[PDB]
RNA sequence: UCCCCCGUGCCCAUAGCGGCGUGGAACCACCCGUUCCCAUUCCGAACACGGAAGUGAAACGCGCCAGCGCCGAUGGUACUGGGCGGGCGACCGCCUGGGAGAGUAGGUCGGUGCGGGGGA
RNA sequence: CGAUCAACGGAUAAAAGUUACCCCGGGGAUAACAGGCUGAUCUCCCCCGAGCGUCCACAGCGGCGGGGAGGUUUGGCACCUCGAUGUCGGCUCGUCGCAUCCUGGGGCUGAAGAAGGUCCCAAGGGUUGGGCUGUUCGCCCAUUAAAGCGGCACGCGAGCUG
RNA sequence: CGCCUCCUAAAAGGUAACGGAGGCGCCCAAAGGUCCCCUCAGGCGGGACGGAAAUCCGCCGGAGAGCGCAAGGGUAGAAGG
RNA sequence: CUGACUGGGGCCUGUAGAGCACUGAUAGGGCUAGGGGGCCCACCAGCCUACCAAACCCUGUCAAACUCCGAAGGGUCCCAGGUGGAGCCUGGGAGUGAGGGCGCGAGCGAUAACGUCCGCGUCCGAGCGCGGGAACAACCGAGACCGCCAGCUAAGGCCCCCAAGUCUGGGCUAAGUGGUAAAGGAUGUGGCGCCGCGAAGACAGCCAGGAGGUUGGCUUAGAAGCAGCCAUCCUUUAAAGAGUGCGUAAUAGCUCACUGGUCGAGUGGCGCCGCGCCGAAAAUGAUCGGGGCUUAAGCCCAGCGCCGAAGCUGCGGGUCUGGG
């Protein structure tokens, strides 16, 4: 028995990872925000992002723009420069949207 | 007396087109289904008949992910 | 009451062989041993028409052991009616489950009215210890008229013996006894003709 | 290790894939002997057609 | 008689008659079984005529137990047509008997008059036969 | 490189149901609100935003329990590629190579990769 | 774009019958006769022993089912014969089988006798005349020891009839 | 009498009979594209008119519902709403 | 050098078998909506059901168009063996597009057909050339270039017709079974097992006895052990069923089981295997191919030898192809 939250998750996923991008996962609690890009042919964590790590502090939306533009720094380091976005369960939108954004401020491509 | 019967269809010539192992060509058909027995792993693209196709040079691969389905791969060579 | 029972190891010799010269073969195992055996037809035929899988039966192999078992399965074969094959479960001191003979005391009110006992379970499944297993469990049917019933619920219990199939199921009951007087009318009795589950744009 | 194999029962009457080992065993008339090397692929056609052959271990 | 209240098909094509029972073999029920020693198309009027005669020989006692049963229908072609056409008409039911297959059992009644039911009733059937008893074979089935 | 949690994969129930117990510092959740963004064929339930008093009740995580579900030998058998026999037949056997399904013994209340945050 | 060209790879844009007044080319590639194979059907014989027979399963019978034999019926199949194997019935002439109609010999009987019933042995001989109808068959008349049933290309048209 | 589905069909494909069963000769302007969201049948308990079955609430329920129409394949981690 | 075939490896599959989780079928039991029926009510409810029964559960099963399972095999690709009247490519010339028998797997038919229709294989077709099978396209043996008054074998054979054993060892059959058939029937014969009952004297025969309640009852018109049941209880016992059969209109009577005596060692009833017996009637004259065969010249088990083809070998020759 899965429930909507898990669908939507699988859903907006599955689709995101046939086109063999690396992945931008993005988990977003009541309290924080998370990002890590993902190579889902090995299985692996290439580059880390949040607020619980920058120590970040202020609203919400401002914070998760800055964990974004922090991801996109550390990225573009290892040579990571196109990336799908994986909103999860999450609609593009708001505390999302302002990561997403942020990550592509700072040169992210997608 | 006589038959009501009398019909049957033509065969349609279904089935797995290239195994585990065979060197194939892009566009090469690896599978004819209906519906999806077999879904379409890397390299692998679907058709609207449910046709799998090797979408690059390279060589077929099966894999049997239990309740995810049995999938069709092909390694680029 | 206890039985023994030669048996001998056996390893490469096909089992036709065997059984052409007289032999049953069998296994014999449990969580810690699994051994290829084999068993004197006609002496393994005298003591399992008494023993069957309800009472121990020791085995005395030729390395000088003695194992107590209870027969856990017999193959048995289809055409010729005999057994092919046997599964020793060598007993432990742990508790083990089991079939335990049913005793049917007394004679049902139904019986005396002309009816018939079925005895639905002639033993019973049951948890008990190798050193507590009771011969048998009696059960009184004489209060069964036609057509009621005993359960695996009704069974009064020995000491240390504890169900081990559903309270639910059935064990015995009290049914009409065939009769002339009904041969007449099922035999003008009409049948409507089989009924063909519709196929297609019919359902 | 060496296998001398005769053919010594006629494969008149039997399947055409035992006719086509006999062809690849090089045997072609009864009685005819070879001398063949031990290998699984000979040994797997010599072994198909062993009704109809006669086998010895040589030298 | 015997014969299915309802069916997915009419007709049934005829099959074999290889090997011993699938299952069937050990008595279930009763004290007494008839068991099949050869392979059959059994008829539903045979399985009667058995049955019959055994509540007939018991005339008032005793309970039968009838373990086969006529599924596959039975077809015939009328009289004096040719070949084609289509499948004859459903004329009967069988139940397809292998041997080591017990067929009836009896209970609730003496050694003797199981024995001598089940005799008559072997009669009737198109197959030789053997009477047997439970045993604790059966039993540890 | 060890334990806890949070993400995210892999194996695809030995991982599930049910029962019980446990966790809030951290994290997660519920939670506090509905001004703002956004939202309800009605509903701030959901989705969403701004929060931080409280509670681990729900959810989730982690243990334990084999009632169920799931897994499951070894034996032996059915069946059989190839080779041979027997029956008037329905059919029945032998040799060699292969060998179930059911059931029995037993197993199972998951295992593992990557990155985070914390702890030693 | 115009196809129930649906006989759906679609002969013409355009098409039904009849022939015992018939004709040719072919086929035993294919029917009707006879044979053959088969034996569902047919005829006969068994197994079982429910029940009938005042009583008594078996003198005589035999519910429901079961196993066969024969190759005289009606068929199935399409194997020799379509550069021909003349097909019903009768007459003539037989000859064979026996599951026997009579005569001969038996057992059982619900065999008193006489007469029967039923089964067993037995094919040597015998097995009528007539009315009806093409008839075979069958019904009928008068008799009889009896008025048998089948096979022989449903025996026999280079023997007759028709 | 063409076409589709299943079986016969002997575990690749194919495979016949006047063999066993059913369908087609349409339809949809959305019943098509895409983005977003949602998840069934059924069982039990509860609720005016209201019923076996209308709509509402709770619990269980992996797919037995649905997918225009035959059947088969497929399918909720959607092809269904 | 890629071929048929073969070794290894991977992938694909849903048959045989099996199973019942799905779709359906399914006997019985349990449980339990729904009716039928019976008591009891119209005051709307109650109680009883050896009644037909849904769902569910249990036991036990069935299926081409069922599958929780699932082989042996089969298919395909890769590497390797494979030099063959193998393979692939281009082109010239065809013929064939009536098949048939047999084995196995199915359908149709009737678990018919020298039947019919497919599948895999085979042989005849075209090997009606050769040996065997009495004779006989397709069953067994075997693929005939020619010659030999040489040898070895195959199937099948070795008593005579008829080449080679009246060969050797163990067993069975008495029916000419062998040398056409079934349900079924039977003190035919032999081998194994299983029981009982027996010198606390059995079985067989011959001796007695075989009895009371009691002509017992559901119970009816006769029903006295012996015309159906939903009955078998006791008494005196050495023993004797409220009875095995014959008997009777019922009675009676005979007998059984039954206990004692007489003899003195075995006796009775099951079951598993081998070989025989009956069941067994069809048409011109019979017959296993014939003669004839019985510790076989039959059947089963185990052997050694030989005969036997146009197969194989020896010798000689031809021709084509390949190598010198
Ligand atoms: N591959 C095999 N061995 N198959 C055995 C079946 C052959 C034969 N029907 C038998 O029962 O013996
Ligand atoms: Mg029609
Ligand atoms: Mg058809
Ligand atoms: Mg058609
Ligand atoms: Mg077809
Ligand atoms: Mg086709
Ligand atoms: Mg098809
Ligand atoms: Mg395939
Ligand atoms: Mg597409
Ligand atoms: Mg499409
Ligand atoms: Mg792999
Ligand atoms: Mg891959
Ligand atoms: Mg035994
Ligand atoms: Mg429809
Ligand atoms: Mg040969
Ligand atoms: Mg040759
Ligand atoms: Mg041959
Ligand atoms: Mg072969
Ligand atoms: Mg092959
Ligand atoms: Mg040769
Ligand atoms: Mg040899
Ligand atoms: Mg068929
Ligand atoms: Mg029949
Ligand atoms: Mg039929
Ligand atoms: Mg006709
Ligand atoms: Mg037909
Ligand atoms: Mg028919
Ligand atoms: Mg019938
Ligand atoms: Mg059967
Ligand atoms: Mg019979
Ligand atoms: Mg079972
Ligand atoms: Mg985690
Ligand atoms: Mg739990
Ligand atoms: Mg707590
Ligand atoms: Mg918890
Ligand atoms: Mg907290
Ligand atoms: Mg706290
Ligand atoms: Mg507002
Ligand atoms: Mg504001
Ligand atoms: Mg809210
Ligand atoms: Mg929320
Ligand atoms: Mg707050
Ligand atoms: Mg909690
Ligand atoms: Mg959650
Ligand atoms: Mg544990
Ligand atoms: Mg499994
Ligand atoms: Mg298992
Ligand atoms: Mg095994
Ligand atoms: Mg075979
Ligand atoms: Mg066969
Ligand atoms: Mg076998
Ligand atoms: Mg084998
Ligand atoms: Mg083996
Ligand atoms: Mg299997
Ligand atoms: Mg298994
Ligand atoms: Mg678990
Ligand atoms: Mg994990
Ligand atoms: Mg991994
Ligand atoms: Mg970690
Ligand atoms: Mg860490
Ligand atoms: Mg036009
Ligand atoms: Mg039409
Ligand atoms: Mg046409
Ligand atoms: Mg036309
Ligand atoms: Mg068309
Ligand atoms: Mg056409
Ligand atoms: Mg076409
Ligand atoms: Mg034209
Ligand atoms: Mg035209
Ligand atoms: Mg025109
Ligand atoms: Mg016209
Ligand atoms: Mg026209
Ligand atoms: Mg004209
Ligand atoms: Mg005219
Ligand atoms: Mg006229
Ligand atoms: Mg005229
Ligand atoms: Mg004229
Ligand atoms: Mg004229
Ligand atoms: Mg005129
Ligand atoms: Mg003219
Ligand atoms: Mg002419
Ligand atoms: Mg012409
Ligand atoms: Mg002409
Ligand atoms: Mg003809
Ligand atoms: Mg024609
Ligand atoms: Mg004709
Ligand atoms: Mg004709
Ligand atoms: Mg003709
Ligand atoms: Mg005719
Ligand atoms: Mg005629
Ligand atoms: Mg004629
Ligand atoms: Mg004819
Ligand atoms: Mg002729
Ligand atoms: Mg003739
Ligand atoms: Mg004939
Ligand atoms: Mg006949
Ligand atoms: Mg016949
Ligand atoms: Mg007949
Ligand atoms: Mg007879
Ligand atoms: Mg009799
Ligand atoms: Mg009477
Ligand atoms: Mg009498
Ligand atoms: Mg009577
Ligand atoms: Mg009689
Ligand atoms: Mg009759
Ligand atoms: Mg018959
Ligand atoms: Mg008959
Ligand atoms: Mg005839
Ligand atoms: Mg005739
Ligand atoms: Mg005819
Ligand atoms: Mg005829
Ligand atoms: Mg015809
Ligand atoms: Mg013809
Ligand atoms: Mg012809
Ligand atoms: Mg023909
Ligand atoms: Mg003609
Ligand atoms: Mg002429
Ligand atoms: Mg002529
Ligand atoms: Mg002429
Ligand atoms: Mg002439
Ligand atoms: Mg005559
Ligand atoms: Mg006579
Ligand atoms: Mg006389
Ligand atoms: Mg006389
Ligand atoms: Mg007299
Ligand atoms: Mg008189
Ligand atoms: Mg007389
Ligand atoms: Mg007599
Ligand atoms: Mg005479
Ligand atoms: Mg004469
Ligand atoms: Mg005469
Ligand atoms: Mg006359
Ligand atoms: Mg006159
Ligand atoms: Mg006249
Ligand atoms: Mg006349
Ligand atoms: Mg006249
Ligand atoms: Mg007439
Ligand atoms: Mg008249
Ligand atoms: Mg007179
Ligand atoms: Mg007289
Ligand atoms: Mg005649
Ligand atoms: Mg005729
Ligand atoms: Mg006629
Ligand atoms: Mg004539
Ligand atoms: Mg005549
Ligand atoms: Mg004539
Ligand atoms: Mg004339
Ligand atoms: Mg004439
Ligand atoms: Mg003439
Ligand atoms: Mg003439
Ligand atoms: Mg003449
Ligand atoms: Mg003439
Ligand atoms: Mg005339
Ligand atoms: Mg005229
Ligand atoms: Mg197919
Ligand atoms: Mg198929
Ligand atoms: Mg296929
Ligand atoms: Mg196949
Ligand atoms: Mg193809
Ligand atoms: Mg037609
Ligand atoms: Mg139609
Ligand atoms: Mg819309
Ligand atoms: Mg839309
Ligand atoms: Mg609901
Ligand atoms: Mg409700
Ligand atoms: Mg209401
Ligand atoms: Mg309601
Ligand atoms: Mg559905
Ligand atoms: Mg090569
Ligand atoms: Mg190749
Ligand atoms: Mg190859
Ligand atoms: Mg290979
Ligand atoms: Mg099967
Ligand atoms: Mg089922
Ligand atoms: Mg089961
Ligand atoms: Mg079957
Ligand atoms: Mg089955
Ligand atoms: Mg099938
Ligand atoms: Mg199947
Ligand atoms: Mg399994
Ligand atoms: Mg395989
Ligand atoms: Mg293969
Ligand atoms: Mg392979
Ligand atoms: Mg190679
Ligand atoms: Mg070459
Ligand atoms: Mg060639
Ligand atoms: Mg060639
Ligand atoms: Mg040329
Ligand atoms: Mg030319
Ligand atoms: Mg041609
Ligand atoms: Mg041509
Ligand atoms: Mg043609
Ligand atoms: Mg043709
Ligand atoms: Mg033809
Ligand atoms: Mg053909
Ligand atoms: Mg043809
Ligand atoms: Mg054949
Ligand atoms: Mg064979
Ligand atoms: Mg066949
Ligand atoms: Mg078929
Ligand atoms: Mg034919
Ligand atoms: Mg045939
Ligand atoms: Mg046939
Ligand atoms: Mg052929
Ligand atoms: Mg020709
Ligand atoms: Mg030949
Ligand atoms: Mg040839
Ligand atoms: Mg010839
Ligand atoms: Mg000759
Ligand atoms: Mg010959
Ligand atoms: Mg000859
Ligand atoms: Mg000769
Ligand atoms: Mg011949
Ligand atoms: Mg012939
Ligand atoms: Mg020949
Ligand atoms: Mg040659
Ligand atoms: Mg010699
Ligand atoms: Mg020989
Ligand atoms: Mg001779
Ligand atoms: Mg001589
Ligand atoms: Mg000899
Ligand atoms: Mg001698
Ligand atoms: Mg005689
Ligand atoms: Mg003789
Ligand atoms: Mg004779
Ligand atoms: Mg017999
Ligand atoms: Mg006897
Ligand atoms: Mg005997
Ligand atoms: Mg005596
Ligand atoms: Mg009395
Ligand atoms: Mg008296
Ligand atoms: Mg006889
Ligand atoms: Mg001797
Ligand atoms: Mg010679
Ligand atoms: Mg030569
Ligand atoms: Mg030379
Ligand atoms: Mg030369
Ligand atoms: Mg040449």
């Amino acid at each position: 028995r899965l429930t909507a939250y898990e669908r939507r998750k699988f859903r907006v996923r599955n689709r995101i990872k046939r086109t063999g991008r690396l992945r931008l996962s993005v988990f977003r609690s009541l309290k924080h925000i998370y990002a890590q890009i993902i190579d889902d042919e090995k299985g692996v964590t290439l580059v880390s992002a949040s607020s619980l790590a920058l120590k970040l502090k202020g609203n919400k939306t401002e914070v998760a723009r800055q964990v974004g533009r922090a991801l996109a720094e550390k990225a573009l380091a290892l040579g990571i420069k196109q990336v799908a976005f994986d909103r999860g369960p999450y609609k593009y939108h708001g505390r999302v949207k302002a990561l997403a954004e942020g990550a592509r401020e700072g040169g992210l491509e997608f | 007396g006589s038959t009501r019967n009398g019909r049957d269809s033509q065969a349609k010539r279904l089935g797995v087109k290239r195994y585990e192992g065979q060197v194939v060509r892009a566009g090469n058909i690896l599978v004819r289904q209906r519906g999806t027995r077999f879904k379409p792993g890397k390299n692998v693209g679907m058709g609207r008949d449910f046709t799998l196709f090797a979408l690059v040079d390279g060589v077929v691969e099966f894999q049997d992910r239990g309740r995810l389905g049995r999938y069709v791969h092909v390694r680029p060579l | 009451m206890e039985y023994r029972l030669k048996a001998y190891y056996r390893e490469g010799e096909k089992p036709s062989a065997l059984r052409r010269a007289g032999k049953l073969p069998g296994v014999m195992y449990n969580r810690h041993l699994n051994r290829k055996v084999y068993v004197d037809l006609v002496e393994f035929d005298k003591v399992f028409r008494q023993a069957s899988i309800h009472h121990v039966i020791v085995l005395e192999l030729p390395d000088g052991q003695s194992l107590p078992t209870l027969v856990r399965q017999v193959n048995l074969d289809k055409r010729r009616r005999r057994p092919e094959h046997v599964d020793f479960f060598v007993l432990s001191d742990e508790p083990v489950e089991m079939y335990v003979p049913l005793r049917f005391v007394g004679t049902p009110a139904g019986v005396r009215a002309g009816g018939v006992l079925q005895e639905i379970h002639r033993d019973i499944l049951v948890k008990v210890s190798p050193r507590n297993i009771p011969e048998f469990i009696e059960v009184d049917v004489s209060g069964l008229e036609i057509g009621d019933s005993l359960h695996a619920s009704d069974l009064k219990l020995p000491p240390g013996v504890e169900l081990a199939v559903s309270p639910e199921e059935t064990i015995a009951a009290v049914v009409p006894p065939e009769d002339v007087e009904k041969l007449a009318e099922e035999a003008a009795a009409e049948v409507a003709e089989p009924e063909v589950i519709k196929k297609g744009k019919e359902e | 290790p060496r296998l001398k194999v005769k053919l010594v029962k006629s494969p008149i009457g039997y399947p055409k894939d035992q006719k086509a080992a006999l062809k690849a065993l090089g045997l072609r008339r009864l009685q005819q002997e070879r001398v063949l090397e031990d290998t699984p692929a000979i040994r797997g056609n010599v072994e198909k057609v062993a009704h109809l052959v006669r086998v010895e271990v040589v030298e | 008689m015997l014969m299915p209240r309802r069916m997915k098909y009419r007709k049934q094509q005829r099959g074999r008659l290889k090997g011993a029972t699938k299952g069937g073999d050990y008595v279930a029920f009763g004290d007494y079984g008839l068991v099949a020693l050869e392979p059959a198309w059994i008829t539903a009027q045979q399985i009667e005529a058995a049955r019959v005669a055994m509540v007939r020989h018991f005339r008032r006692g005793g309970k039968i137990f009838i373990r086969i049963f006529p599924d596959k229908p039975y077809t015939k072609k009328p009289l004096e047509v040719r070949m084609g056409k289509g499948k004859g008409n459903v004329e009967g039911y069988v139940a397809v008997v292998k041997p080591g297959r017990v067929m009836f059992e009896v209970a609730g009644v003496t050694e003797e008059q199981a024995m001598e039911a089940l005799r008559i009733a072997g009669h009737k059937l198109p197959i030789k036969t053997k009477i047997v008893r439970r045993d604790a074979y059966d039993e540890a089935q």
